[PDB]
């Protein structure tokens, strides 16, 4: 599946720059959830591609930015 | 230049006469789909932009619910349903789907 | 939650200023920065970005090349190195806070003028 990385402490997106291909997004992504992973730069938010199914993603409970 | 298009916004009216208690209606329109990453600023004279909705219809901190944003795709409503005399103001629109980002040349909201 | 700028002022063209922004009220840490720009009397452009840890950069397009972007964390500042300035330069500068595809937070502004 796919969604937003999302700062497990924040509850926050990750921001990032350049639109589209983005290695920062690619690089965040797949520390965040396993080096299988992909993403990129969407609205200017990380959106990580190639996720398990169980991953967690934006939005966390009751953790607010 | 890098050859590339830009979203085009066109902001309507470009001046909009109202008096306060009534409602104002100002539209944002994009040349093509920018989903809902469509965000309003309010800029008083001499003063630094504020931000006033974070994506169409998602009112930032501190902004009063006499405010709506509504609007997905190419267009985009900004309604002030009973307008205060502090709401005189310019309001742009600025869109975040496409590189680079880009805004409206404004509305200017003058009593009537 | 407050910005504030400075550095402005005048120059010649081709000429080069560095502004620079300090954040208060907030983590510094956790935000993208950016410098967005205005002409007096018209409307606003985007001019360039850093994300956390500096790991992202961008700038828009009449600009890259010329300038460039840096933070500090532990400073809690934000700088843009200018060079080579042109007349098109010529606007009051904002620093802002990223606000995840908007701008949420925004600085005074301070100006910059390019003659001739």
């Amino acid at each position: 599946k796919e969604g937003y990385l999302v700062d497990k402490n924040t509850g926050c997106k990750y921001e990032c720059l350049k639109l589209g291909d983005n290695d920062y997004c690619l690089r965040e992504c797949k520390q965040q959830y396993g080096k299988g992973a992909g993403g990129y730069c969407y609205a200017f938010a990380c959106w990580c591609t190639h996720l398990y199914e169980q991953a967690i993603v934006w939005p966390l409970p009751n953790k607010r930015c | 230049g890098g050859g590339g298009s830009e979203i085009v916004l066109t902001q309507s009216p470009a001046t909009l006469s109202v008096s306060p208690g009534e409602r104002a209606t100002l539209s944002c329109r994009a040349s093509q789909s920018v989903r809902s990453y469509l965000a309003w600023y309010q800029q008083k004279p001499g003063q630094a932009p504020r931000l006033l909705f974070s994506d169409a219809s998602n009112r930032a901190t501190g902004i009063p619910a006499r405010f709506t944003g509504s609007g997905s795709g190419t267009d985009f409503t900004l309604t002030i349903s009973s307008l205060e005399p502090e709401d005189f103001a310019i309001y742009y629109c600025q869109q975040y789907r496409y590189s680079p980002r880009t805004f409206g040349q404004g509305t200017k909201v003058e009593i009537k | 939650v407050q910005l504030v700028e400075s550095g402005g002022g005048l120059v010649q063209p081709g000429g080069s200023l560095r502004l620079s922004c300090t954040g208060s009220g907030f983590t510094f840490d956790n935000y993208a920065m950016h410098w967005l720009r205005q002409v007096p009397g018209e409307g606003l452009e985007w001019v360039s970005g850093i994300s956390r840890s500096s790991g992202d950069i961008d700038y828009a397009d009449s600009v890259k090349g010329r300038f460039t972007i840096s933070r500090d964390d532990a400073k809690k500042t934000l700088s843009l190195q200018m060079n080579s300035l042109r007349a098109e330069d010529t606007a009051v500068y904002y620093c802002a806070r990223g606000g995840v595809g908007s701008f949420d937070t925004w600085g005074q502004g301070t100006m910059v003028t390019v003659s001739s």
